[PDB]
C-alpha cells in the first residue's frame, strides 16, 4: 500500500503520515513558505555574481570568471565622465545582481533571477483545537460596510 | 513533504542540512561559520 | 569606517602548506550599509522557526 | 490553413468563419496587477481549447511570457495576444482576442498598447491580496481609455487554502474587493450605470492555479446541469450579495433565517468551493472517492495518485469544466466591437465620429475602406524583422496586398509620414503559434509583416488610391511618465550602427520608450523604471544588437519650472531687429498643470468654453483667459502662453500673424528648457508686448521662432527657476512586521510614508510612499533584502516636486563623485544634466537677452 | 574543509539553546555524504591502478633523431659504421647554411636524400623561429631565464633579423 | 511659389556633405523622412513641425534641408520645396543615378573628374577609407569595381531591386550596399575623391556574422570567396538562381580528375592489384569556381647562384601548369593521399587567380615571398583546356585588369590594389585612400595575391 | 602529427634510390 515492493523504489503516502512525517522533520526546516526568502540569495543569483566577480553579502566568492575591466585603466571618455555621474546611493552588488543588464557594462553568461512570487500569506496554525477554516488574529479584520 | 507520492532517493542524495546553508547564516554568528555558510554556498553553486 | 567603505565602494565603482581552515579573510557580509548588516530576520508571522535552532 | 496548428478544441476554419462575424468578436485586455493571474488564467483557457497543450504538474506553463526574459524573470514583460474560440454558458462559441498583459506596472505602457486595440477589460485582482498599485492604475486607464471594465477575482484558492479564512469571511473579503473596484470606478467616471458586482456578471471569481473558473451564472449553471428544473440565470441574481435562503419555503429571503444562517454565496457557492478544496488537500486518501461520487467527478486510479495541486487542478477541471463564465463576463459586459467600434472611433481616431471615415469606421464592415491600428511591433526571435500588431478597424487587410502606412507625425496636410508598403503576410496570433491567413476582416486582431519599416510606436494602415481623407488615429496616451534616463554606448565603438539598429528596434518593441541622442553625442534611453530598463537593456544587448554596451548610471529627466514671476519684463527681437517679443513667466496656480495634461482643459475646445473654465476654477479674468494661446511643449503640457498684449498697444491681426510662430517657439522653449535642456512645467508664459513687423517676410517663420525661444527662455531664468524632481509613489506589499523595516529603508532614501494600511483580510500591510526617483534606483532590491524578501515593492511615477536646492547657485561647490545633501542637490542636479547634455558649465540668467 | 564547514553548520545550530559547547553532538549525515561522494570518484582510480598492478622545448633534438632514424632504417645495412656520421653531418651542415642564409647544394647527395634534409631543415628552421620568437615574449615580458637561454636567444634573433634585413635590402633592390 | 528664389542657398556648403552613411536622424535615429541639413551635413527626421529638421533649422539658423530618400530640397523650418539646378549635384553626390549611354561610355573617359574640392581622380579609381582593419576588403572591393560588366550591374539598382528577397533575409545588404557604394566609386561629379566603404562593411559584419570585420582584417581570399559566393547567393530570388551576374561574370568550369593513390606502404603485388579496384581509378567531379586558386612552389630554403636576390620567383604560366590535364597535385588528408588533376572546360570572362601566399606550417603562418611572373596585357590560356573545348572557347587571351598584394607580415600585413583603369591604359595603385600611378612594368614585381584578368 | 609521420614520404622515396649513390655520399669537407 506504501511502497512499491521489495526493491524499494516508489512510495505513496498517506497525508497524514506525510503531516506527521513533516511534524516530526520540523526541526530541519525553516517554515519558509515562499522563495521570496531567496531573493538575490538562489542559485540564479549566485550564478550571476560569480559572473559579474561580484559577492553578495551572504554569498560565495569566486575567481572572476572573465578579465575584469580595471576602472584605473579606462581612460575618461564622456561617457564615463564622474563630472556627470549624480551620486545619491552607492550602487551596491545586490542592484547589479538583481537588474544584471541595467547596472553591468558586460553582463556575460549572466542569469536573471527570478523576480517576487507573491507573498504566500500562509497561517501556520498553532491550535489544532481551532478549526481549519478560522479567522485567524494574524488575519486583518474585514471592516463590514 | 509536499509531495504524497515520490520516487526513493539514496540516504547520499538527501542532504539533511542543504537548505541551511541556502538560508541567509543567522544573526549573532562569528566568523567562522559564516565563512563556512559562504564556503558551503561557493561548493553548492560550484556543483549547480 | 562604514562611511568610510561607502565612498570606497563609489570611487571604486567609478574611479605547501595545508590549511584546513578557512580565513577570516575570506569571509564576504561585511556590509557599511545598515538596512544589509541589520537585515530583520524573517518572523514567519511569528509561528514559523528556522530549522536546527532551538 | 496551409500551416501546422496544434490540436485545438475548436478548428481553425471554424476560428477564420467567427473572424467574419464581428458581433462573435471580443476583443478583450486582461490587466491587473503584478502576478495577479493573469498568464495563469490565458495557460487556463490555451489548456481549455487546446488538449494536447497542458501544464506541467509542478510548474506552471505561461503560454504566454514568451520571452526569455519573461521565462527567467517571471515578470509578464510584452503583452501576448491570445486569439482562442471559447464557448459560453449557453454553448456559444466565441472568438476572443485576449490580449495578456503585463501586470508589472514599469511595463504599464504595454497595458496602454493592449487597451487601445481592446473593447474591453478583464481586471484581475487577487483574492488574497485585493485591489493594489497597478489595479487602481488600469482602473484607472481603463475607463478613461473608453473600455468596458469587468474584474475577474483570481486566485480564491488564497482564501482557503493560505489565509484559511471561513466562507463568511472571505465572502467579506471579495464583497470588500468587489466594492473597492466600485469606488474606483465611481472616482475615475462620473457615470454609475458601470457598477461591477457580480449579480451582473461583471465580476467573476477564479483560480487560475486550479482551473477555477465562475460567475454566478457559470457555478448556477452547475446546479442547472446537476439538477434540472432550475433554471440558472433567476438563480445567478440571488446567488450573491446579503440574499439568504430559506431551505423550509424554498426561498430567497434579504431577511436572515435562523440568526446564523449564511448568505446564498456563502451557501451555495463558496461552501462547496471550501468543501471540494477541503476534502481534495485535507482528506484525498479517506474520503475524496465519495465527495467526488458527490460531485459527479470519476477520477482515474492513476489521476487520484497524483500530488495535491496537480489533484486540485484536475478536480476543479471536471468539476468547473470549462471556462465558460469568463465567457458569460466577457460576452454580456464587453462589446461586440461592432457597438464598441463608435467608442473606439470617439475616443482614439483623430478625426472623430463625425467625420466620413468615422462613420464607416462605426460601422465596422470587413467590406469597407481598411482602416487598420496597430499599437504593438512584435519582433520575431532572429531580431531583425518586426510584425506590426493592431486591430482592423474597417475593411480588410490581404496578405500581397499593398498598404499605405501613416505614423504618428502625419495630419492631413503634413502627408509625408505615410509610406506604401506591402503587406507581406498575415497571422492571427496566438502566443506560440501563428495561424497564418490570407485576410483579416474588421474588428479582429492581426500581426502584419510588411508594414514594419515605416512606424516606430503606433501606426494606422490604410489602403491607397482611396482614403485620400484618411486621419491616424490617436497616439498611445501612456499610463505613466517614462523618466528614468539610461545612456547608452558600445563597448566598441566600431559596432556603434548594430547599437543604433538595436536602438530603433527597443523603440519598436517597448511603447513608452524613448532612444534619443542628446547634443554630446549621448546615446539616451527613458524608462519607467529599472525592471523595464533591464529588460530593455537585455533585448538591447541579447536580442537586437549581439554586441556589448556599456550602460550609465540611471538618472532621472527633470523637469524646469519657477516659484515667482519674472524680475523684470523681458524682451527679444529677431535678427532682424523688427519684431520684438515681450513675456514675463510666472508660475501656474496650484492643479492647473494637473488639468492641462489630464485633459481636463484642451485648446481643441472653442475659447469660450476654455474662458469659462479658466474663470470659474482659477481666478482668472476673461480678459486672461480668453487670450491663451497653447499649452506647453505638446498641445497637453503643463504650460501655457498667454498674451496680456493689449488691442491698444498692440494691432491684434498682426499679432494673430505671428501666433503661429510665437507658439512654436514657446513649445520648443518649453519643450527644452533653459536650465538642462528638458521639459519646462508649471509655468505661464504672459507675452505684455509685441512689435510685430508689417510685411510677412520681415516676420515669420526663421526670425520669430527662434526669438520666440528666446524669450520664453529669458523670462523663464528671470523668474527663480527651480528643477523639478519626479517622485515616484511606492506601494509596498510588507508583513506587519516588516512596516518599520519598509519606514527604515524609505528614511534613507529621502521617502516620505504617505501610509502604512493594513490588506483587509489579508495578514499583509500596504505601505504607500512618496520616494524621489533619483533616490528609488536599486530601491526594491534594498527593501527586498533587508526584509529578507518579505516586503515588495512596486514604484510608478506620481509627481513632480521642486528640489530643494537652488539651480542658479554658483556658490555652491560640489565634489564630484560624492551624494550631495538636500540645500543644494538641484545645483548637483542642473549642472551634472548640463554636462551630460554637454551644454555650458553654468546657465546665466542673461544668455537670452539682448542686452549681452 | 567542507565536512569542518558542515561541523561549523551544524555545530551552531545544534549548541543553541540549553545546550551548549561540547563532544556531544553527532549529526553525521552530512559528513558521511561529503565522504562517500568523493568515494565515487575516487573508485575507478583506485580500481584502475589495482587493475594495472594486479595484472598478468627540445623539438630540435627530437627531429633530428626522428630524421636521423628515418635515414638510418632505409639505409643498406652494409653501411651504418661509414655514412651515419656522414649524414648527420650533412644535416647539420644544411642547418648551419640556412642559419648563415648561403647556399646549399651538396652535388654528390642524392636528392631524396637531400629532399628529406631540406624538410628536416624547413621544420627545424619553423620551430627555431618559433622558440626564438618565443623565448623573446618570454624575456622582453619579463620572466625568469638564465646566461644560455638569453646568449641563444640573440644569437637565433640575430640571425633571424638579419634575414629579415637581407629581405628588406633586396625589396629594396 | 518661393521656389527658385530661395535666399539660404548660399549657406549650403559642400565641404561637409558626406552623403556615405547611414540616413538616420541624428537625435532619432529614425531611418524614417531623414533630411540632410546642407549647412552642416548633419541628418534630422521630419520636415513638419516640431520635427528634428525643423527645430534644427531654428535652432542653428540652418535653413536648408535635402529630403535624403525623396531626392528635394526644402527650406525649413519656413516650408517649401527647393528647385535650384545647381543643387543637383548635392543630390548626385547623395545618389549616383547612370543612364545606358553614361554606363556604355564608362570606360571610355580619359579625361580626369574633379570633385568639388579640388581634386581631380578618375571614376573607379577612388580611394577607399581605412577604418582600423579594413584594407583587405577595400582592395576586394576596388577589384570587383573595374570589373565592368558586375560594375555595371551594380550601376542600376533597377538590375537588382525587385528581385525576391527571404522576410528576415539581411544577406541582400550586400547587394544593395555593394551597389551604393559602386555608384558612389563610380560617381564621376562626388565632392571628394574618396568614398567611405564603412556602410558596405558593416553589412559584411552582419551578414558573415562577425567574420570580416572592421577592427580585425582578415585574408583578402577568404573575404572575395564569401563576398562572390554571398553576391551570389543574395541575388538569388528566394531560390539559387542559378545564373546570377557573380556566375556570369567570374565563374568558370574545371574538371577535377582525382585519382586515390592506393596505400603507400603496402608490397608491390598489392599495389598493382589494387588498380582494377575502380576505387583507385580517375574520376570527373566535374565544378564550378568563382576563382582558381594558384599555389605558389614553397619559398626554396636557400639562395641560389644565378639571379642574387633573396627574393623567389616563378613565371605565372608555372603555377598555371595547374589547371591543364597533366600536371597532378597531392592531395593528403586522413588514410587518404589522391593525385588531383585539374581540367579548364569554361574559362569565365573575368577570371580570378587567387594566389595562395599564406600557410601554417607547423608553428605560425608564414608568408610565400615568391614573386610570380606574370605579363599583363597576353595570357593565352588555350593550351590549358581540352581540345573537346577549345573550339568553343573563340577568345582565351586574358588581360590582367586588377592586382590585389598583401605586403609585410601574415600579422602586421596591408593591402594594396594595382588597377587598370580602362579607357587609359594607365595603372593605379590604390592603398586605401591614396593613389599612386603605378607603372605597367612594376605590378609583376609584388606579392601578387588576388588577381582579376579580362577575356577580351 | 608526429614527426616520422611528417617524414614518411620522404623515407618512402628515400627508399627509391640505388646502392651505387649511398657510399658516393660526400662528407662536409669541402
Ligand atoms: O572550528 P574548528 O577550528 O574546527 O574547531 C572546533 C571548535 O573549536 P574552536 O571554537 O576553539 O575553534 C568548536 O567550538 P565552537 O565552534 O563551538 O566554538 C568545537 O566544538 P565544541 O566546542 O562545541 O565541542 C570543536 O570540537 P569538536 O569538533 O571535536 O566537537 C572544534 O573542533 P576540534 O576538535 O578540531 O578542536
Ligand atoms: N495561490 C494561487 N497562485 C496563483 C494562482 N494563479 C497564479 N498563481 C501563481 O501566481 C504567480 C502569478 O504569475 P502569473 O499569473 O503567470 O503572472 P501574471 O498574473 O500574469 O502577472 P505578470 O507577472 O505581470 O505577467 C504564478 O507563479 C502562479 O504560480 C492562483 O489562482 N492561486
Ligand atoms: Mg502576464
Ligand atoms: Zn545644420
Amino acid at each position: 500500500k506504501y511502497v512499491n515492493g521489495s526493491t524499494y523504489q516508489r512510495w505513496q503516502f498517506t497525508l497524514p503520515m506525510m503531516s506527521t512525517l513533516y511534524r516530526l522533520a520540523n526541526q530541519l526546516l525553516t517554515d519558509l513558505v515562499d522563495d521570496n526568502y531567496f531573493y538575490l540569495f538562489d542559485l540564479k543569483a549566485f550564478f550571476t555574481s560569480k559572473a559579474l566577480n561580484m559577492a553578495i553579502p551572504g554569498g560565495p566568492k569566486f575567481e572572476p570568471l572573465v578579465r575584469d575591466i580595471n576602472l584605473q585603466d579606462e581612460d575618461w571618455n564622456e561617457f564615463n565622465d564622474i563630472n556627470k555621474i549624480i551620486i545619491r546611493q552607492p550602487i551596491r552588488t545586490e542592484y547589479k545582481i538583481a537588474f544584471p543588464y541595467l547596472y553591468n557594462n558586460l553582463p556575460h553568461h549572466v542569469h536573471l533571477t527570478w523576480y517576487h512570487t507573491p507573498n504566500v500569506v500562509f497561517i501556520k496554525t498553532e491550535d489544532p483545537d481551532l478549526p481549519a477554516f478560522y479567522f485567524d488574529p494574524l488575519i486583518n479584520p474585514i471592516s463590514h460596510r | 513533504f509536499n509531495l504524497r507520492s515520490g520516487r526513493t532517493r539514496r540516504a547520499l542524495d538527501i542532504p539533511l542540512v542543504k537548505n541551511w546553508y541556502r538560508e541567509h547564516c543567522p544573526a549573532g554568528q562569528p566568523v567562522k561559520v559564516r565563512v563556512s555558510y559562504q564556503k558551503l554556498l561557493k561548493y553548492y553553486v560550484l556543483n549547480a | 569606517k562604514d562611511k568610510s567603505k561607502e565612498l570606497h565602494a563609489i570611487k571604486e565603482r567609478y574611479l605547501r602548506k595545508f590549511v584546513f581552515e578557512w580565513d577570516a579573510s575570506e569571509d564576504t557580509s561585511i556590509d557599511y550599509n545598515p538596512l544589509y548588516k541589520e537585515r530583520h530576520q524573517v518572523q514567519l508571522l511569528g509561528r514559523g522557526f528556522i530549522a536546527g535552532i532551538d | 490553413m496551409e500551416q501546422t496548428l496544434p490540436v485545438t478544441v475548436y478548428e481553425m476554419d471554424f476560428l477564420a468563419d467567427l473572424m467574419d462575424n464581428s458581433e462573435l468578436i471580443r476583443n478583450v485586455t486582461l490587466c491587473g496587477h503584478l502576478h495577479h493571474g493573469k498568464t495563469c488564467f490565458v495557460d487556463c483557457l490555451i489548456e481549455q481549447t487546446h488538449p494536447e497543450i497542458r501544464k506541467r504538474y509542478d510548474q506552471d506553463l505561461c503560454y504566454t511570457d514568451i520571452l526569455f526574459t519573461e521565462q527567467e524573470r517571471g515578470v509578464g514583460i510584452k503583452s501576448t495576444p491570445v486569439t482562442v474560440v471559447l464557448p459560453d454558458t449557453k454553448g456559444k462559441s466565441y472568438l476572443f482576442n485576449i490580449m495578456d498583459t503585463p501586470g508589472h506596472v514599469n511595463f504599464s505602457d504595454e497595458v496602454t498598447a493592449g487597451l487601445r486595440i481592446s473593447d474591453g477589460v478583464v481586471l484581475f485582482i487577487d483574492a488574497a491580496e485585493g485591489v493594489m498599485l497597478n489595479t487602481e492604475r488600469l482602473i484607472k486607464h481603463a475607463v478613461q481609455e473608453r473600455l468596458a471594465v469587468t474584474v475577474c477575482i483570481n486566485k480564491i484558492d488564497r482564501l482557503i487554502l493560505e489565509l484559511k479564512l471561513p466562507p463568511t469571511d472571505a465572502y467579506y473579503k471579495l464583497r470588500h474587493i468587489v466594492d473597492e473596484v466600485n469606488g474606483l470606478i465611481s472616482m475615475y467616471s462620473t457615470d454609475e450605470n458601470l457598477i461591477l458586482s457580480p449579480l451582473l456578471g461583471n465580476v467573476c471569481f477564479s483560480s487560475s492555479q486550479y482551473s477555477i473558473c465562475f460567475t454566478l451564472g457559470s457555478f448556477a449553471k452547475i446546479y442547472a446541469d446537476t439538477f434540472g428544473d432550475i433554471n440558472y440565470q433567476e438563480f445567478a441574481k440571488r446567488l450573491w450579495g446579503d440574499i439568504y435562503f430559506n431551505p423550509k419555503t424554498r426561498k430567497f429571503t434579504k431577511k436572515a433565517p435562523t440568526s446564523s444562517s449564511q448568505r446564498s454565496f456563502v451557501e451555495f457557492i463558496l461552501e462547496p468551493l471550501y468543501k471540494i478544496l477541503a476534502q481534495v488537500v485535507g482528506d484525498v486518501d479517506t474520503s475524496l472517492p465519495r465527495t467526488l461520487d458527490e460531485l459527479g467527478i470519476h477520477l482515474t486510479k492513476e489521476e487520484l495518485k497524483l500530488n495535491i495541486r496537480p489533484l486540485l487542478r484536475l478536480v476543479c477541471k471536471k468539476f468547473f469544466g470549462e471556462f465558460t463564465g469568463f465567457v458569460d463576463m466577457c460576452v454580456q459586459h464587453i462589446p461586440s466591437p461592432k457597438v464598441g467600434a463608435k467608442p473606439k472611433i470617439e475616443h482614439t481616431y483623430t478625426g472623430g465620429v463625425d467625420s466620413d471615415l468615422g462613420e464607416a469606421m462605426s460601422d465596422c464592415d470587413p467590406d469597407g475602406p481598411l482602416m487598420c491600428h496597430t499599437t504593438k511591433m512584435y519582433s520575431t526571435d532572429d531580431g531583425v524583422q518586426f510584425h506590426a500588431f493592431g486591430r482592423v478597424l474597417s475593411g480588410t487587410i490581404h496578405a500581397g496586398q499593398p498598404v499605405k502606412v501613416l505614423g504618428e507625425n502625419y495630419t492631413l496636410e503634413d502627408e509625408e509620414d505615410s509610406q506604401i508598403c506591402t503587406v507581406g503576410r498575415l497571422w492571427i496570433s496566438v502566443a506560440r503559434y501563428h495561424i497564418e491567413v490570407n485576410r483579416v476582416p474588421a474588428g479582429n486582431w492581426v500581426l502584419i509583416e510588411g508594414v514594419d519599416q515605416p512606424i516606430v510606436k503606433t501606426a494606422t494602415i490604410t489602403e491607397p488610391r482611396g482614403n485620400e481623407e484618411a486621419q491616424i488615429f490617436r497616439p498611445l496616451k501612456f499610463n505613466t511618465t517614462s523618466v528614468i534616463k539610461i545612456a547608452v554606448e558600445p563597448v566598441n565603438p566600431s559596432e556603434l550602427p548594430k547599437m543604433l539598429d538595436g536602438l530603433r528596434k527597443v523603440n519598436k518593441s517597448y511603447p513608452s520608450l524613448t532612444t534619443k541622442v542628446e547634443e554630446s553625442g549621448e546615446h539616451v534611453i527613458l524608462g519607467t523604471g529599472e525592471l523595464y530598463l533591464d529588460c530593455v537593456m537585455h533585448d538591447l544587448r541579447k536580442m537586437y544588437s549581439e554586441i556589448d554596451i556599456k550602460v550609465a548610471d540611471p538618472v532621472v529627466t527633470f523637469c524646469e519650472t519657477v516659484v515667482e514671476t519674472s524680475s523684470l519684463k523681458c524682451f527679444a527681437e529677431t535678427p532682424n531687429k523688427k519684431n520684438k517679443i515681450t513675456m514675463i513667466a510666472e508660475p501656474l496656480e496650484k492643479g492647473l498643470a494637473e488639468d492641462i495634461e489630464n485633459e481636463v482643459v484642451q485648446i481643441t475646445w472653442n475659447r469660450k468654453k476654455l474662458g469659462e473654465f479658466f474663470q470659474t476654477k482659477y481666478d482668472w479674468d476673461l480678459l486672461a483667459a480668453r487670450s491663451i494661446w497653447a499649452f506647453g511643449p505638446d498641445a497637453t503640457g503643463p504650460n501655457i502662453l498667454v498674451d496680456d498684449t493689449l488691442p491698444s498697444e498692440v494691432d491684434k491681426a498682426l499679432l494673430g500673424s505671428v501666433k503661429d510662430s510665437i507658439v512654436q517657439g514657446f513649445q520648443w522653449g518649453t519643450r527644452e528648457g533653459p536650465l538642462c535642456d528638458e521639459l519646462i512645467r508649471n509655468v505661464k508664459f504672459k507675452i505684455l508686448d509685441a512689435v510685430v513687423a508689417q510685411e510677412p517676410l520681415h516676420r515669420g517663420g526663421g526670425q520669430i521662432i527662434p526669438t520666440a525661444r528666446r524669450v520664453v527662455y529669458s523670462a523663464f531664468l528671470m523668474a527663480t527657476p527651480r528643477l523639478m524632481e519626479p517622485y515616484y509613489f511606492v506601494e509596498v506589499q510588507a508583513p506587519a512586521d516588516c512596516v518599520s523595516a519598509v519606514y527604515t529603508v524609505l528614511a534613507r532614501r529621502r521617502g516620505h510614508v504617505t501610509q502604512d494600511a493594513p490588506i483587509p483580510g489579508s495578514p499583509l500591510y500596504t505601505i504607500k510612499a512618496f520616494i524621489p526617483a533619483i533616490d528609488s534606483f536599486g530601491f526594491e532590491t534594498d527593501l527586498r533584502t533587508h526584509t529578507q524578501g518579505q516586503a515588495f515593492s512596486l514604484s510608478v511615477f506620481h509627481h513632480w516636486q521642486i528640489v530643494p536646492g537652488d539651480p542658479l547657485d554658483k556658490s555652491i561647490v560640489i565634489r564630484p563623485l560624492e551624494p550631495q545633501p538636500a540645500p543644494h542637490l538641484a545645483r548637483e542636479f542642473m549642472i551634472k544634466t548640463r554636462r551630460r547634455k554637454g551644454l555650458s558649465e553654468d546657465v546665466s540668467i542673461s544668455k537670452f537677452f539682448d542686452d549681452p | 574543509r567542507m565536512c569542518k564547514d558542515l561541523k561549523h553548520l551544524i555545530y551552531y545550530r545544534f549548541n543553541t539553546g540549553p545546550v551548549g559547547k561540547g563532544p556531544g553532538c553527532g549529526f553525521w549525515a552530512a559528513g558521511w555524504r561529503v565522504w562517500l561522494f568523493f568515494m565515487r570518484g575516487i573508485t575507478p582510480l583506485l580500481e584502475r591502478w589495482l587493475g594495472n598492478l594486479l595484472a598478468r622545448s627540445h623539438f630540435d633534438l627530437e627531429l633530428r633523431a626522428a630524421v636521423m632514424h628515418d635515414i638510418l632504417d632505409m639505409m643498406p645495412e652494409g653501411i651504418k659504421q661509414n655514412k651515419a656520421r656522414t649524414i648527420l653531418q650533412h644535416l647539420s651542415e644544411a642547418w648551419r647554411c640556412w642559419k648563415a642564409n648561403i647556399p646549399w647544394k651538396v652535388p654528390g647527395l642524392p636528392t631524396p636524400i637531400e629532399n628529406m634534409i631540406l624538410r628536416y631543415v624547413k621544420a627545424k628552421a619553423d620551430w627555431w623561429t618559433n622558440t626564438a620568437h618565443y623565448n623573446r615574449e618570454r624575456i622582453r615580458r619579463g620572466a625568469t631565464v638564465d646566461k644560455t637561454v638569453c646568449k641563444k636567444n640573440l644569437g637565433r634573433l640575430t640571425r633571424l633579423y638579419l634575414k629579415a634585413e637581407q629581405e628588406r635590402q633586396h625589396n629594396y633592390l | 511659389r518661393r521656389s527658385r528664389h530661395c535666399p539660404y542657398l548660399d549657406t549650403i556648403n559642400r565641404s561637409v556633405l558626406d552623403f556615405d552613411f547611414e540616413k538616420l536622424c541624428s537625435i532619432s535615429l529614425s531611418h524614417i523622412n531623414a533630411y540632410a541639413c546642407l549647412v552642416c551635413g548633419k541628418y534630422f527626421q521630419g520636415r513638419g513641425l516640431k520635427s528634428h529638421a525643423y527645430i534644427h533649422s531654428v535652432q542653428f539658423s540652418h535653413h536648408v534641408f535635402l529630403n535624403l530618400h525623396t531626392l528635394k530640397f526644402y527650406c525649413l523650418p519656413d516650408n517649401y520645396e527647393i528647385i535650384d539646378s545647381s543643387l543637383e549635384d548635392i543630390t548626385y553626390v547623395l545618389k549616383p543615378t547612370f543612364t545606358k549611354q553614361q554606363i556604355a561610355n564608362l570606360d571610355k573617359q580619359a579625361k580626369l573628374s574633379r570633385a568639388y574640392d579640388g581634386t581631380t581622380y578618375l571614376p573607379g579609381i577612388v580611394g577607399l577609407n581605412n577604418i582600423k582593419a579594413n584594407d583587405y576588403a577595400n582592395a576586394v572591393l576596388q577589384a570587383l569595381s573595374n570589373v565592368p560588366p558586375l560594375r555595371n550591374y551594380f550601376l542600376e539598382e533597377d538590375n537588382y531591386k525587385n528581385i525576391k528577397r527571404p522576410p528576415g533575409d539581411i544577406m541582400f545588404l550586400l547587394v544593395q550596399r555593394f551597389g551604393e557604394l559602386m555608384r558612389k566609386l563610380w560617381n564621376p561629379r562626388n565632392f571628394k575623391a574618396h568614398v567611405s566603404p564603412h556602410e558596405m562593411l558593416q553589412a559584411v559584419v552582419l551578414c558573415s556574422k562577425k567574420t570580416f570585420q572592421i577592427t580585425k582584417q582578415g585574408d583578402g581570399v577568404d573575404f572575395l570567396s564569401w563576398f562572390l559566393n554571398a553576391l551570389h547567393s543574395a541575388l538569388g530570388g528566394t531560390k539559387k538562381k542559378k545564373k546570377t551576374i557573380v556566375t556570369d561574370v567570374f565563374q568558370g568550369s574545371m574538371r577535377i580528375f582525382t585519382k586515390k593513390l592506393p596505400h603507400p606502404d603496402l608490397p608491390a603485388e598489392e599495389k598493382e592489384q589494387l588498380l582494377h579496384n575502380d576505387e583507385y581509378q580517375e574520376t570527373m567531379v566535374e565544378s564550378t569556381f568563382m576563382y582558381l586558386t594558384l599555389d605558389l612552389p614553397t619559398a626554396p630554403l636557400y639562395k641560389d647562384e644565378k639571379e642574387q636576390l633573396i627574393i623567389p620567383q616563378v613565371p605565372l604560366f608555372n603555377i598555371l601548369a595547374k589547371f591543364n590535364g597533366i600536371t597532378e597535385k597531392e592531395y593528403k588528408t586522413y588514410k587518404e593521399n589522391f593525385l588531383k588533376r585539374f581540367q579548364l572546360t569554361k574559362l569565365p570572362p573575368y577570371l580570378i587567380f587567387c594566389i595562395k601566399r599564406f600557410t601554417k606550417n607547423n608553428f605560425f603562418v608564414e608568408k610565400n615571398p615568391t614573386i610570380v611572373n606574370f605579363p599583363i596585357t597576353n595570357v593565352d590560356l588555350r593550351e590549358y583546356l581540352s581540345e573537346e573545348v577549345q573550339a568553343v572557347h573563340k577568345n582565351t587571351t586574358y588581360d590582367l585588369i586588377a592586382n590585389i598584394v598583401h605586403d609585410g607580415k601574415p600579422s602586421e600585413g596591408s593591402y594594396r590594389i594595382h588597377v587598370l583603369h580602362h579607357g587609359t591604359g594607365k595603372w593605379y595603385e590604390l592603398q586605401d585612400l591614396q593613389v599612386t600611378d603605378i607603372l605597367p612594368q612594376m605590378i609583376t614585381l609584388s606579392e601578387a595575391y588576388i588577381q582579376i584578368w579580362k577575356r577580351r | 602529427p608526429k614527426i616520422q609521420q611528417q617524414f614518411s614520404d620522404l623515407k618512402r622515396k628515400l627508399a627509391e634510390v640505388t646502392e651505387e649513390e649511398w657510399l658516393s655520399i660526400p662528407e662536409v669537407g669541402d
